[PDB]
């Protein structure tokens, strides 16, 4: 059989990291770049009168 | 690396050539590969002295302690990997880790004094090599294995395994290497002896590692092994620790030689 | 050591945030951003005792 | 600021632990002078 | 990359600030992370010719 590396195995086929534990061998790309939301800014420094504390 | 994500690609199934004539079909062969992953465990030594105790320094004690501690820290790597032990207090470590000693196959050594255990050695050599089909890569030895082959002797009184040395660290049996250490038996620090005596098996199919070392430290600061504050009691605290991690990759590579039962 | 995905990177950032929501949370709501709860201390946020518009 | 000694937060100890802590703070003050200067504007209930 | 592989790391939990007082004890917050993961697809299309319709 021709070997396969997408799971499940394609049909007729057989799975390269078919052996126990092989799909640990299979890559990971991750991100540098994150999902994070941008925080709410503080709006109570600049809306009110300075003052020395 | 730290954690879980240390993977070892194994070849599960292996390429078969075939013979093909003059303009018959060539045929296509199999090919596998599986894997087996290890955890780190973190190991620590810790020693605590007051301020009197540095500023005395009794007979340059403090020059020897890294050696000590890092002694220590090499016992309890033996003590985990061999036997799944703490060295402090003798105990099974509940961490996910498996020993050398866990689930591989056994032989029983005669208890009986002046019994011959040298047959016994090859029962284990040929249950690593034809029963589980690995490689053959050494031994370790307890030195107490030693003191029992060195002394079979037949019923003239003659010895049976003559090559046997005295007290040698550093040897080889049957042409094999062997290294000999009480970390083999287990009575070291805490730990009881367990009985096990020898074992021999392919050491390529253990790898081991350091993931991390942190060296001697000073701690002067907070209260780090729950004695007391250091500042309040005028104390200092020495820390070496070491993250490490092993794999078996086939539990039948080894083969551990124990005594029978009383 | 392991540092998961840089996410150690942003810690500065993240507290520096977190510092500047609780001045609004305390003079505006006078509530503790980490919990949602009114503060026990002796201030008066902008909305205690200010009319409501529905 | 890191912190890598002592029990900064309740927890245990840093170097028991094999922990290491971060802090920042701010100390502030404000007045509203007159609670009748602000109008809140809120929805409706349900 | 080819396969399930390809990974996004998600902030889910973010450090949120108490108040406190002279010697009251300080706290710790929170920050936590998850991640999204995705997998490829193949598109094809071909198309054959005789020799003639070249």
């Amino acid at each position: 059989a021709t070997k396969s590396v997408l799971q499940p195995p394609a049909a007729g086929s057989a799975s390269i990291v078919g052996g126990a534990g092989g799909t640990q061998l299979l890559p990971k790309n991750i991100s540098q770049e994150w999902w994070k939301k941008a925080t709410e800014q503080s709006i109570i420094p600049t809306l009110s009168k300075s003052t020395p504390v | 690396i730290i954690g879980d994500g240390n993977v070892v690609p194994v070849l599960t199934k292996r390429p078969s050539a075939s013979i093909i004539g003059e303009l018959q079909n060539k045929v296509d062969s199999e090919l596998e590969v599986g894997a087996k992953n290890f955890k780190t465990i973190k190991a620590e030594v810790g020693l605590e002295f007051s301020l009197e105790t540095i500023l005395t320094n009794p007979a340059g004690i403090l020059d020897i302690i890294g050696e000590e501690m890092s002694g220590a820290l090499a016992r309890q790597v033996d003590a985990a990997v061999i036997h799944n032990r703490q060295s402090s207090n003798g105990a099974q470590l509940t961490s996910g880790t498996v020993s050398i000693t866990a689930g591989a196959p056994t032989v029983e050594l005669p208890l009986t004094a002046g019994v011959d255990i040298d047959p016994f050695l090859w029962e284990g050599y040929n249950t690593v090599t034809e029963a589980a089909g690995n490689n053959f890569s050494g031994f370790a030895f307890d030195p107490r294995l030693t003191y029992v082959l060195a002394t079979a002797r037949d019923s003239d009184g003659r010895r049976l395994n003559p090559d046997i040395n005295m007290g040698q660290t550093v040897t080889s049996y049957s042409g094999q290497p062997a290294i000999n250490s009480r970390t083999v038996g287990g009575d070291v620090d805490a730990g009881t002896d367990t009985g096990i005596r020898a074992i021999g098996g392919d050491w390529d199919a253990l790898r081991f590692g350091y993931a991390h070392q942190i060296g001697l430290r000073k701690i002067e600061y907070g209260d780090p092994f729950g004695n007391g504050d250091l500042q309040r009691r005028n104390a200092v605290a020495y820390l070496m620790e070491v993250i490490f991690g092993w794999v078996v990759l086939d539990p039948n590579a080894f083969v551990v030689y124990k005594l029978a039962a009383e």
